[PDB]
């Protein structure tokens, strides 16, 4: 009944003494904050197929991708319930570029989960061509009617701010994201169940 | 700081809820089911796993590893290597009429197990008070009548600067290697005395053990595991099939 | 004891602006009493809008030893499907759930935004032969975000991860907690708003080990009581939701 | 960000007293948010039960030149008998009156007793041509009496000896008024007790003077709103009068 | 865990030929929720007693002490002006006990 | 003049407004304003027939304390200033969002 | 609305919204916040009463 | 006749601190002169076609 203690076995010596020994041996950094992992980019797709002329929300993909659990920016929500701050996206182009052809890229703003058709193409606005620079990089803001933002709630649609692509000529590029200096998860919950490999078999 | 990597893995989380009957003999890890318990792996990264086979006609099946983590293991996954102190809260749910003594000891070094063409469970005829004396193992002795809780803390100690985290990942016969160069040790709780209970109770006792690391220090910015970091999802029927994800590139 | 009368006359424009409104007439003609008087009995408490904060059984649930329905259904170890969810001895749809009882929503009537924690306390009462434990619990939403996310779609170490506290039949007697305003939306819609929030919940750690004949059976039960904190209500109107 | 969880323990007897009620079980095991934050927008106003005091049109009253009804009907200089009693313009019962506008009823539920003066104002608007007086007035007990008693059954030197107030409608725009809390009995019985008190009055001096012709009309009406001060409000009960 | 919560007003009786009764119907938990009157929860495990203390309250400065003198169907008005209130002991948690 | 302050539950509003606004389109209109402001009469407007049996009310609108978000309009369609053409029959110009 | 004839099978409706000067900029911009201004005048004469 | 007098609904509260309060939290920007948008470049025509 009740009570309670605690006991540490071995002889002690600070544990951060010694991992800090350990880091300067094997590692040479220290890995302190998650929300680090949250500037670091990640590949969510090594292909992303897209046809000409067609302005495509990245939700098309995001949110695909923000189940899957591949990259830290989804893996790591699933730590918690809300998020809050701008993301950035980075464009790697694979599409094989025809002399005959001059492929650009076209980025806007639009509100979340909005429809392409249903918004215009005004308002800031970054473009690239791939034959002098590959990578499409480009932030998106935090415009927000709340200082923070639950993860698939009711029909709050264009309360805060999507990313929308465009291109001249069909492309097909890595797609690479991270949140900016600003963004961050909040109240951590409960962890879901990991996957393991799958291979299938006779009996 | 909701994302600060101490108070992540900080957070408690239950692993095992086994079941000491007043039968079961002393100085024998108590087995039974649930996932392991009486061989707790002691280390970071997890350990148990479910295996989901599904059938995709009547000439195979699918297998999909299902791990089950707790908050420090779950970002365990996300590095290469690991290193900390693992610490771990048993309980003895019952009643002021049930007295006892849990024997809790660790051992370092591999782990008495019986691979599986799929999976990886714990040897208990190799770790019975006969063929594992826990005389010289760091130990405690939790008796029901004065304590019903303790909390053991595992400081650091695997012969090596980090381990990894690759856990029971794909861990069957043929690979299991990966799953001992991942723990440095477990701790086995096996009964000193035998649980004495009055037939005004029950003849049985939930014992709820709690997980969670300090002192933490992880590696390398990405998973040791064969495939990229997925998360389990419940399909509606339990025929539906999963997503499996690759690690092809175009 | 005289004048007991007014009569014309004033001044130019006019506001008391009791409370909201005002009104712009000619200043007022108006009596009082000379002077008036309590005349009456004032001093055995006052209280306040302080109301909601108000304890009040929100449900009552009863364990019984007798393993036979889901009730006792221990929290499972795995989830692999949906079919097997995972199961608890009760679950409520937070915070509207408590504005409908001690009848808060009908003292909140006419009032627009509200803000606010949800307090709640689980006063248990077995006997000394009950052994058994549970985790309570709480989720934002967990009922408004894709199932894969949910309490009820994880693994038994998933659950225990989420933010709760223990409760063992032969330790507390009861156990509080704090469900702090966990509203992106600034305020909530009395009238309108779905209201809709996240549901609480209440998993049993383990089955209720009770002594085994039959004819005796073993009880527990529970009484659960809510109140709110940090209340904040601001904005009037004619509207209130009778959903 | 971690123990997000509590466990067992705790002290002997217990109190935490939140308002009425207390509870006593071995101290408790709960968690709150690590030291929680507002995160939520709170500062546009707050109010507090000081909702009785606020203004409500508790009734709209329509006079017309049209010299016809008892509407228009002036003060009788005398009384002989009950047939030919007092003709008023409007009549109301306090403080029940009061209590069923706004939604105030509602407010006060699951309360017993209640203490305050009822608050008036008649606000007038009548044009530049119409001419006319009015005096105000009220009675405790009124028809709670020996009629002979009554304000009604008393000559017109009578009728304005009673606390009231006069109203011109080519001087003042709105005329307020005060309803000492006249209740003999400490307090008032919210649920059961009839509530019954006295009903006010409205008697016109004189006639409702208007320029003559037929087919333009010329009318005044008023706006009668009503609040209480000095309100009490004390001890809770599960019971409320639906009368 | 024994309830106590005190109810000020009426007392829901049954009036008898020759005498006055409660009505145990009207005071369910359903139709007589005591979550707005002043209580106490007696916990049988923690506490053994508890004395409590009501103040005088009846809207009135004095109470009449006929009680329930001669009260019946006819006269039963001088047994609720003498009182003021009453206290209801509701079971929160039903009682538990072994056959031991 | 009266002064309303803003207050929507919500940091920010929509600007969307009325635009595209109808049966199977009118959440963006909700989402955008916060409330109403409603004029009724307390008391029957007087007046002689010496004078006019009516009364214009003019009311004027303008903002203070503002603060604006992100530099795109939130309408489905390019910002354009409406032209009116030389007849109540000719067409007007009308702007897509497509890109070539 | 401003409803034009094409032909006797269809009409163009074109959205002709008489904005303020404020409601000029908030259409520049996705959000707003602020404070909402109203000056309500009624014009008449001293012979009218309400 | 003439006179005019002026009301504001609500408690007061900065509406300033509180707008630049949600900035902070929705925005990251101040936009406050319309100059600004002056300087920011726009496109006119996707496309502008030429011999």
């Amino acid at each position: 009944k009740t009570n309670e203690n605690v006991i540490s076995f071995f002889d002690s010596t600070d544990a951060e003494t010694q991992n800090h020994d350990v880091l300067m041996k094997g590692c040479g950094e220290f890995i302190v904050n998650l929300r680090t992992l949250l500037r670091t980019f990640r590949t969510i797709t090594d292909n992303w197929i897209l046809q000409a002329n067609t302005k495509t929300p990245i939700t098309d993909l995001t949110n695909t991708t923000d189940a899957q659990g591949r990259d830290y920016m989804s893996y790591l929500s699933y730590l918690y319930r809300f998020y809050r701050g701008g993301r950035r996206y980075k464009f790697f182009n694979t599409t094989p570029l025809k002399q005959s052809q001059t492929c650009y890229i076209r980025s806007f703003l639009m509100p979340r989960n909005y429809s392409a058709d249903e918004i215009n193409v005004d308002g800031p606005s970054h473009i690239t061509y791939p034959v002098i620079n590959p990578v499409h990089e480009v932030e998106v803001p935090f415009y927000s009617q709340y200082r923070k933002i639950p993860i698939a709630s009711t029909s709050d649609k264009g309360y805060d701010s999507s990313l929308m692509y465009f291109s001249n000529t069909s492309t097909t590029q890595i797609v690479a994201r991270a949140g900016n200096d600003d963004f961050t998860f909040g109240w951590m919950i409960g962890p879901p169940q990991l996957q393991g490999e799958t291979r299938s078999v006779v009996p | 700081d909701e994302m600060a990597i101490g108070y992540v893995c900080g957070n408690p989380a239950v692993k095992h809820v086994l079941t000491w009957k007043t039968t079961d003999a002393i100085q024998k890890p108590i087995a039974n089911g649930d996932d392991w318990g009486g061989v707790i792996p002691v280390g970071m990264p997890c350990y148990s796993k479910s295996i989901r086979t599904i059938k995709i006609s009547e000439t195979e099946n699918r297998e999909t590893e299902v791990i089950d983590a707790a908050p420090c293991e779950y970002v365990a996954n996300m590095f290469s290597y690991w290193r900390a102190t693992m610490c771990y809260r048993i309980t003895v749910v019952k009643t002021a009429f049930h007295t006892g003594r849990l024997e809790i000891f660790f051992e370092p070094g591999v782990i008495p197990v019986k691979p599986t063409v799929n999976n990886i469970g714990p040897d208990q005829d190799q770790l019975t008070g006969a063929v594992a004396p826990s005389d010289n193992n760091y130990k405690y002795i939790l008796d029901l009548t004065n304590d019903t809780e303790v909390t053991i803390r595992v400081p650091f100690v695997s012969n090596k600067m980090f381990l990894k985290t690759a856990g029971i990942y794909g861990a069957n016969s043929e690979n299991n290697w990966n799953f001992h160069e991942s723990f440095s040790g477990f701790l086995c709780i096996r009964p000193v005395t035998k649980l004495m209970a009055p037939d005004t109770v029950s003849d049985n006792v939930s014992i709820v053990v709690w997980k969670w690391a300090e002192d933490v220090v992880v590696v390398e910015p990405k998973p040791l595991t064969s495939g990229p970091t997925q998360v389990y999802r419940p399909p509606p029927t339990a025929s539906a099939a999963v997503e499996v994800l690759n690690v092809e590139l175009q | 004891e005289l004048a007991s009368s007014t009569s014309e006359n004033s001044v130019e424009t006019q506001e008391i602006t009791t409370f909201h409104d005002v009104e712009t007439p000619n200043r007022i003609d108006t009596p009082m009493a000379q002077d008036t008087s309590s005349a009456r009995n004032m001093d055995d408490t006052h209280s306040i809008i302080q109301f909601l904060q108000r304890p009040v059984l929100i449900d009552n649930i009863e364990i019984i030893a007798g393993t036979t329905a889901d009730a006792n259904k221990p929290l499972s170890r795995y989830v692999l499907d949906q079919q097997n969810s995972q199961k608890y001895v009760r679950s409520w749809t937070l915070p509207s759930t408590v504005l409908k009882a001690g009848g808060k929503a009908q003292k909140l009537a006419n009032f627009k935004y509200l803000r606010c924690d949800v307090q709640v306390k689980l006063v248990l009462n077995a006997n000394p032969f009950v052994a058994g434990r549970m985790y309570l619990a709480y989720s934002p939403y967990d009922d408004k975000v894709d199932t894969a996310r949910s309490v009820l779609q994880t693994s038994r170490a998933g659950v225990t991860g989420y933010p709760g506290v223990e409760l063992d039949f032969q330790l507390d007697n009861s156990v509080e907690m704090t469900i702090p305003y966990a509203s992106f939306q600034e305020a909530y819609d009395l009238v309108t708003g779905t209201e809709d929030f996240v549901q609480l919940y209440l998993f049993p750690i383990t089955p209720v080990l009770g002594p085994k004949s039959e004819s005796e059976s073993s009880k527990v039960d529970i009484s659960v009581y809510m109140w709110l904190s940090n209340i904040s209500l601001v904005i009037p109107t004619y509207r209130m939701n009778p959903d």
